[PDB]
């Protein structure tokens, strides 16, 4: 009766090494890993990504975090895929969501 | 109490002649039905 | 740590017999086995018990039945457990709820 599928997980898709850094956060509402993030522009914190600034785009989320969390890590290198990262729902073009992470170590595929 | 039992048969597995040329349209002197019994056999995943 | 504890299922409350009954089934909603029925007094038929109208019990469901089931079976005679016995919230007081089965082969317990 039931169906479910025993799949993988797999959030990296290429063998260029992935790195963990710790860093202060502003996180607002719960986030779970594979979030994307930004610095808040006057508090300079580490907040959950808009999906609206361009290039805000900072790192992805290694661990989730609540409000309280003062410290949180995240992976500032490695490529990751474009399915199995959760997104902000404003950022809607294909085009600004694989490109969001340009010019840093954090790639997509 | 009803229960289902679905072994995971494909659409591709339960063929039906539907369409306007299924055998009886085909001219019996003129067909050949191996054609169609093969074109149905290739997707079996195994030798029939 | 989910605390799922373990404990048996005994509908039955003594050794009196679960004799079962099968009658046409109109049941309005999608409603598991074992619930309470009373009986219609446009058309004599059978859907699961109110829990307001008085005496009104007739049966109790052996076999989860839904709308397309237009027969259904059920005890008519035994001991059943209070704690084993879902009820509708309509009914609140526990005598009534208690005396639900009155004159009835069925008894609560």
């Amino acid at each position: 009766t039931s169906k479910e599928t025993f799949t993988h997980y797999q959030p990296q898709g290429n063998s260029d090494p992935a790195h963990t850094a710790t860093a202060p956060g502003g996180l607002s509402a719960k986030a779970p890993a594979m979030t994307p993030l930004m610095l808040d522009t006057s508090s300079r914190k580490l907040v959950a990504w808009d999906g609206t600034t361009d290039g805000a785009a900072v790192g992805i989320l290694a661990v989730a975090a609540d409000q309280t969390s003062t410290t949180l890590t995240f992976y500032k290198s490695g490529t990751f895929r474009y399915e199995d990262v959760l997104w902000p729902e404003a950022a809607s073009d294909e085009t600004k969501k694989r490109t969001a992470f340009a010019g840093t170590a954090i790639s997509i595929v | 109490d009803p229960v289902e039992v679905d072994m995971g048969r494909s659409e591709e597995n339960n063929i039906t002649q539907s369409g306007g040329t299924e055998w009886s349209k085909r001219d019996k002197s003129t067909y050949d039905p191996t054609d169609d019994i093969e074109a149905y056999a290739l997707n079996a995943s195994g030798v029939v």
